[PDB]
């Protein structure tokens, strides 16, 4: 009933929408070549969310890939689960962007943003009713980001009364792969806060943590944070396509997590995720899967929370559960640590329950925290462009293409603006 | 299942550590007939 | 994508001789040219049906080196038509290749790479290869660059040249033709790798333990460096690059942009026996003097940005821990203004290995591609033995003779000056 | 018997994974889940159940023992679950060296780049190509947008 | 209902606590699988205790490991039951403090005792209502000795209304290994009478003494002292793993024990404890259990309880016995040597029995006997801390890294005050 | 737990080669350099199947080092370890200290220091060297102070082999030796000396070997160190790591100088009639016929001591045994620390080794403590330093060198100082 259309920019985007689907298509029942395999008939009321009637079985992902670099369409494709996306939703330019924000935002935009704009409307009138769009592209890229929020600013300006998230990956100075990372971000950040509803910030140093203490891994390749976002994903949309004890949509966690119109940045944890040899010693409870929540380490976010206070949160859960433990765990959640929370806001922690759990685990569970605490990375972000942005260092290759100074000057004062609110509700 | 899982990936890297054990043994023969040949093409040099 | 890479010089050819034997090697493309019963594509067009060309022009001025190689092994590879061939030298002189030969020699090769351009679709750029201690390589170079910049001008032109060292050195008047072909270089070329010899003999001497080697396993190496920057285009990886992303991420101002490159490991055959090899001990072997391909010290200069190219089997996490490591150390310092001066980017495929080689086969290499100040101190090198001889009036006559006269010497001085001026202040 | 063999390779290296012995420990916690169902919430009874019924099982020939029990928890593990490059990489010969040969006293320098034969251990162990036969069925780039727009309203009521 | 958390510091203390698991894994039936293969039904009702229910009858003990070589943990791991522990509490080091209270007090501590409270409020969040907390170490080494004082610090301004129980192993000059014996044992022992609700005073000369004598052993490996001190601490809480005719909690015996809050040292006896020839011609009685139980050779310290005079005592019985007999001897056992006990607190025994004996013997006793005898090894410590002070021997490890010389100044005060006051109640 | 060893001089070659051989041995990993997790503190897993050895041999001459490249172990030792010079420093410590200090010691720290990166949980280093010669005294005071500006904190262990006061090889050693304790003063951290001629009188007396040469005497020096490292290498009943030497055996930060001992050192045929227990070893280990140090323990007194256990042992007769070695009255201690013992258990018995002249033992002990004989024997060593430097002999080689007599003088004062210290200590 409700629809999402799923879009992916970059590189970055690509991959983890394609393990995404990857997931998706698993968790539905459907194999590989696109036909349906399944056992239980829960899995067929709520696939016209993401795929569609083509012949007898056949289904087609409601996804659009846009890049630049073939090399990212050939990786998606060659893999496996790679096969069920139409071709005709494969919008692609040809040159390439190359780790720069203003020609992905002026140069090849101009001549492939219209292409993906009609791709994607004609996706969108094909199905009924609109409950929002899902984004996935990083911040560093330049195809990824700016083209990305290009595409944000003018779906919103088409779309106002749809919502929309935004899966964005953030640099950080122990993970720093491109050298223009604070220009590109400072920019989509000051872009992002006006057009998008509201986005989950991750980022890699976060997920390489989180594979070495808690998953112990040994070779945590691209894939394996891959499935981490990808289950992030699964998570956060599971209410819709399963029934639940206490439903609840995108609409409604939005309008719960959001008290002002520019708070709307989260980060985001998953759980149980528990080592290979320790998963034998484990316990499956409620308040297992609570403690292990609220775990500072257990972020997706370079941002403890621990030096900040909780403005609202959201935990989503799946799995044969008991409603009252859930209240009572987080009004004891709630109660302990009363300092981490504001003051002001009574019962800061919305909950909900799905009665479909992932296979392979009995019970699971979704975080997302709108906390203060992450205005210390917009802080390390700003003084970086700013030391940068002192001196015009790499500046004259956006300036000489169209791009100028006093741009620079707003996603500055906007990012002190936004973190000084922060601080003011700190 | 789980279990089961675990188990069937530690075969997996065992059996990647074990052919990758033969290709670096595999790999060295190569540099002594070389040797040789560069000995017989100086031989052939200096009685030419 | 497809990029072509054309060759001027003696030098220039010979090592595009390595690079295109490398190339043929590593695609299983046999010696004579056709498939023995896809990412070539940016290297070779398909002609016919199993047959490949490369995208390649080599020119020169003296035939000799030129028809050597039309005779060699690869009379099949190589178009007839892209040996582009001159009639007389220019004799270690910059004027006489850059005015009097290259007059009625660039334009066949223009013409030559135009349609060279027009069989490509998906051109990323240009790379070119040349000595600037030569004649030909500077004079008739500069003209083709220029004319290449007046022609594209957008599109990214990759200069990898080979500067004459401190105190070896082979010619007597490449001060002067170092200076030239630099006075058209700063303004024409977009991103220059930097390559001295003598750095090259020592790493050969001391890792790769060759006390007699000659300029095969030097060609040899810089092919490496070639295939190892360029698999990134060629080959897919968890995260790649193409030749577009050191136009921004390597060059911190306009007149700025000369690289620092490096390799690792240099390894034997017989010492990989004995070692391990992980993405640490690489990591760190990239960034000593020892193992540099411009003989310069980085320690005396500071860091504007890195880059990484890496092959092989080499996750991320690992690398990212090690780049987080030379970080905190202060052994190594960087610019105040770039706190975020690394450029990581890594392929599945391990580089090749040429049979005959000393180069021992690797699971994972690094190529490390930096900016730093001590090529600022290359220059006033340089520049300081430039105005010994031409305090006397050496050699100018040989020059004036040929049509020039003082004004161009006197310029070029001074705009040696002014970037030995912009590399201090940047420094600061 | 694959899957017998090369379990009994193992065994007799002493190479039982971790893995094997959470299973082994698994199986056994099922085993005394279902006697616990059979003789109730006890758990005494269902251990107790537990010995009696491999007790009163009779023994059958044998002319060892390792080898029995061996092939006996083999097989429990069988009934649980089942347990145990182009051609020119592949292979050198088919491509051609057909080399220049030069005058053995009258050799140039660079001569040696294209001079010498290739063997099956140069090759590379892998060869990860792109193929982009995909992104060329692909028209030019130049796309556009030409539609007449036809959506049915379908108001949320 | 009660719960008793477990955790053990150094090679000593882990090899004890393994010991330890070991004996109560088979008093409970608790297979080194951790599978229940018991008989009778009694060994389930109370091992909430000790352990929690993982995943359909599976048991971890509720214990926490914490050292810094790994020499231990692969001797851990090595032995028998070595796997039942939950690889997540073994938090663990990597350089080693090395026989230095200071370094294991303010280097390594410092960014290690974090992970430790973290994991202890883990295991401790996890039950209901906490009991107390058992720590074994000894005061001889150093990185046991100084990690183990601050944790138990922290724990103590953490939690300070539960009760808390410590093994220590004091060294004596007769056995003394390392030369920085009085240095540890004075700061320990200085933080502990303000930290610990009460201490368990072992030495390995008794030890010896012990199996020499009763035992007649020629090879008293550290198996047999770890098995001693592990049947010690088996007796200790059979009360609430096991019900009795006469119950008695920690709490019960630490406030009848304790008559002033820094008198909470105590000697240690258990009976029976008889070589295997001498074994036949023994008979199973209480009179003769009580006899073996306050013979002076019986204790497990290096103090004559017949050099001083007995405040307080306790006796923990084991099997279904006789109460009119129990008293009855406590009674006679007073009356006949009047001259130990003290004079102004009459009656002073406290005597329980448990109706389960432990595994292999029909009946068996612990002793808990807090006198003023005790006071002779403080002197004898403190005598050699002070000659070792006098000229500053083996002191500019200790000042080189940070503390200084009025911490040394404050715990021989401490030492001399405890000392006249022991004095002062004899 | 990694310790990597450097090797400097002639006889730290030696050394080397026996140490190694005997790791080897024990470890069971044959000399191509691959076997047929307790050899990872002195073993690196390179690739797949080989071994590398964490070690250096640095000198002057390159006779020993090319002997060892091309010995039996060609293929053990990673080629380019073996930093091998052009010209020896020719027992001149002026020489092997600025002359060609200054241009091979830097190829050495940036090899160790790649030697440390691969390493992870490095425990410390440890030097062997003479300081009668001159590349083992010159350039390694050098390396030393360089690796104290290094690193500092890591424990250094010096094993050192001091010059006999009868029995000499060279004729200017005293002044080597006194400009080299000038700088091991405040470089290294724990200092172990083992002089020649005592392991002369102990392989006469003990292993009665009539013609030894230097072979067995780099054995028996190799078994101690295994003896001493074993408890880092393999768990025991009672561990003791190399950090502790640091704070268990220095009772001063200017007085760092162990005796060591080992027990017991039995030959085959004695080894069939002489029942092993750990009584009589313990008091084996105590006598000077026992000492590789040539010193008299009866006429100066115990700070401290250590005891190492390897084998068959149980601590209750070894705690039996220092109890009564302490009620006797034959050793006195200090009347500072009256428990001045250290004791450590391993389960792994000492190898023996093919070629050797020691059996299978059941149980062995080795012994450091320290005494005021360090005391008399530097006091010997200035008695005829200072005769050497009243006429000025050989001190133009030093001087024509670039060096003077101001450090000559700053040495024998800070000698000076030194008795002073020891007397006072004594006291
Ligand atoms: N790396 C490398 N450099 C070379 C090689 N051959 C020549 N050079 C360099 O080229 C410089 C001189 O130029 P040449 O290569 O002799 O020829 P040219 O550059 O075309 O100039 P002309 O002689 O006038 O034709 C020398 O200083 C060398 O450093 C080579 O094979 N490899
Ligand atoms: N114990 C022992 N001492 C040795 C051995 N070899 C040499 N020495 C001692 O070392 C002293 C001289 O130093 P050497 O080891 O011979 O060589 P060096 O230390 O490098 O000094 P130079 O010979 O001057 O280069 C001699 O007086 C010997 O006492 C050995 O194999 N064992
Ligand atoms: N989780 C994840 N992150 C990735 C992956 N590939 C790249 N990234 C991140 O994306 C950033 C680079 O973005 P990029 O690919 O250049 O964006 P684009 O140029 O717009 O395509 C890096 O900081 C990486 O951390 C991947 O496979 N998985
Ligand atoms: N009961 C018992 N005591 C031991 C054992 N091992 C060592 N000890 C005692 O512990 C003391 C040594 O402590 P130490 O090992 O330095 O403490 P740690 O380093 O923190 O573990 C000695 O005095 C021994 O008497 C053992 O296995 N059992
Ligand atoms: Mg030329
Ligand atoms: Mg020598």
């Amino acid at each position: 009933m409700r629809e999402i259309v799923h879009i992916q920019g970059g590189q970055c985007g690509n991959q983890i929408g394609a393990k995404f689907w990857e997931v998706v298509s698993d968790e539905h029942g459907i194999d590989p070549t696109g036909t349906y395999h399944g056992d239980s008939d829960l899995q067929l009321e709520r696939i016209n969310v993401y795929f569609n009637e083509a012949t007898g079985g056949r289904y087609v992902p409601r996804a659009i890939l846009m890049d630049l670099e073939p090399g990212t369409m050939d990786s998606v494709r060659s893999g496996p689960y790679g096969q069920i996306f139409r071709p005709d939703n494969f919008v692609f330019g040809q040159t390439g962007a190359g780790n720069n924000w203003a020609k992905g935002h002026y140069t090849e935009g101009a001549e492939l943003i219209d292409s993906v704009l009609d791709v994607v409307r004609k996706e969108a009138e094909s199905c009924d009713c609109l409950q929002g769009f899902q984004v996935c592209h990083s911040l560093g890229g330049g195809t990824g980001s700016g083209m990305g929020t290009l595409l944000i600013s003018k779906i919103r300006e088409e779309y106002p009364d749809r919502m929309m998230l935004t899966f964005s990956v953030v640099p950080s100075p122990k993970v720093s792969d491109t050298v223009v990372e604070p220009y590109n971000a400072t920019l989509s950040v000051h872009q992002l806060v006006e057009n998008a509803d509201e986005c989950m910030v991750l980022d890699n140093e976060a997920l390489y943590d989180i594979c070495f203490r808690t998953l112990k891994l040994t070779t945590p390749t691209f894939g394996d944070l891959n499935h981490l976002i990808s289950a992030v994903m699964s998570g956060i949309t599971c209410c819709l396509r399963f029934p639940g004890q206490l439903n609840a949509d995108l609409r409604k966690l939005a309008v719960n997590l959001i008290p002002f119109p520019r708070l709307h940045f989260f980060m985001v944890g998953f759980t149980p995720l528990t080592s290979r040899g320790s998963q034998q010693y484990r316990a499956l409870t409620v308040p297992e899967l609570t403690q292990q929540m609220w775990d500072a380490k257990n972020m997706m976010c370079a941002a403890d929370p621990r030096h900040g206070r909780y403005l609202t949160a959201s935990a989503l859960f799946r799995g044969r559960m008991s409603t009252k433990e859930v209240d009572e765990q987080m009004l004891n959640v709630q109660n302990k640590n009363s300092s981490y929370f504001v003051e002001w806001i009574p019962n800061n922690v919305k909950s909900s329950v799905c009665d479909i759990p992932p296979k392979g685990l009995k019970m699971s569970a979704t975080f997302i925290g709108n906390s203060t605490a992450i205005q210390e990375m917009f802080k390390r972000v700003s003084e970086q462009f700013t030391a940068m942005f002192r001196r015009k260092a790499f500046l004259h290759w956006y300036t000489g293409e169209g791009m100028d100074e006093m741009e620079f000057t707003e996603a500055e004062s906007n990012m002190n603006d936004l973190v000084s609110e922060y601080q003011q509700y700190q | 299942e789980a279990l089961s899982k675990e188990a069937a990936d530690e075969a997996a890297e065992l059996a990647f550590r074990e052919r990758r054990r033969e290709e670096m043994r595999r790999y060295r023969e190569q540099l002594a007939l070389m040797m040789e040949k560069e000995r017989e093409e100086t031989a052939e040099r200096d009685a030419l | 994508r497809e990029v072509i890479s054309i060759h001027i010089g003696q030098a220039g050819i010979q090592v595009g001789n390595a690079c295109w034997e490398l190339y043929c090697l590593e695609h299983g493309i046999q010696p004579d040219g056709q498939m023995p019963s896809d990412a070539f594509n940016t290297f070779f067009s398909e002609t016919g049906a199993g047959k490949h060309v490369p995208r390649c022009i080599f020119l020169d001025l003296e035939p000799t080196v030129v028809d050597e190689v039309r005779t060699g092994t690869y009379r099949q590879l190589f178009h007839p038509e892209q040996l582009i061939s001159g009639k007389e030298d220019a004799a270690n002189n910059f004027a006489r290749g850059h005015y009097t030969i290259g007059k009625e020699i660039v334009d066949l090769a223009l013409d030559r790479i135009r349609k060279l351009a027009d069989n490509c679709t998906g051109l990323q750029g240009f790379l070119v290869f040349n000595a600037v201690g030569g004649g030909t390589g500077s004079g008739l170079g500069s003209l083709l660059l220029e004319r290449l910049s007046v022609d594209y001008g957008k599109k990214s032109k990759l200069g990898f040249t080979v500067y004459p060292s401190p105190q070896v050195s082979t010619a007597v008047v490449e001060p002067y033709n170092s200076v030239l072909s630099t006075h058209s270089l700063l303004e024409h070329t977009d991103v220059a790798v930097m390559l001295d010899n003598e750095a090259i003999y020592d790493i050969c001497r001391r890792s790769l333990d060759i006390e007699r080697p000659t300029y095969t396993n030097l060609n040899r190496l810089i092919a490496q460096v070639i295939s190892s920057l360029t698999a990134s285009l060629r080959f897919d990886g968890a995260l790649n690059v193409d030749i577009t992303e050191f136009q921004t991420n390597l060059v911190p101002y306009p007149r700025i942009h000369f690289m620092l490159s490096s390799y690792a490991p240099i390894i034997s055959a017989e010492k990989a026996y004995h070692e391990q090899l992980s993405v640490a001990e690489i990591t760190n072997a990239a960034f000593e003097p020892a193992s540099m391909m411009v003989k310069c010290d980085p320690r005396h200069g500071k860091y504007m940005a890195c880059c990484l190219m890496y092959r092989g089997d080499v996750v991320p996490k690992d690398v990212n821990a090690s780049v987080a490591t030379i970080k905190t150390k202060r052994t190594i310092q960087f610019v105040d203004w770039c706190p975020t001066g690394f450029k990581c980017g890594i392929n599945y495929q391990p580089p090749t290995v040429v049979p005959g080689g000393d180069l021992a086969k690797v699971q994972r290499a690094v190529c490390m591609i930096s900016n730093s100040t001590a090529i600022g101190e290359i220059f006033s090198r340089l520049d300081h033995k430039f105005d010994l001889m031409y305090a006397k009036r050496a050699f100018v006559h040989w020059y004036v003779g040929e049509g020039m006269e003082e004004g161009e010497f006197s310029e070029a001085r001074e705009d040696l000056a002014a970037l030995e001026k912009d590399f201090e202040e940047v420094g600061a | 018997a694959s899957n017998f063999f090369a379990y009994y390779a193992t065994e007799k290296a002493g190479g039982k994974g971790e893995a094997a012995k959470a299973l082994d420990a698994a199986r056994r916690l099922a085993q005394l889940n279902e006697a616990r169902t059979m003789a109730g919430g006890s758990l005494a009874g269902a251990v107790k159940l537990v010995r009696e019924v491999e007790s009163a099982r009779p023994p059958e020939p044998c002319v060892d023992a390792a080898q029995r029990k061996l092939y006996n928890a083999f097989f429990q593990s069988w009934l649980a679950g089942d347990r145990h490059l182009p051609l020119r990489f592949a292979d050198v010969t088919t491509r051609k060296h057909n080399p220049k040969q030069q005058h053995p006293v009258y050799q140039t320098s660079n001569s040696i780049y294209g001079a010498k034969a290739p063997s099956q251990l140069d090759m590379p162990l892998s060869y990860s190509s792109s193929s982009q036969a995909f992104t060329r069925a692909f028209p030019v780039t130049a796309a556009k947008n030409s539609c007449m727009v036809t959506s049915v309203t379908r108001s949320n009521v």
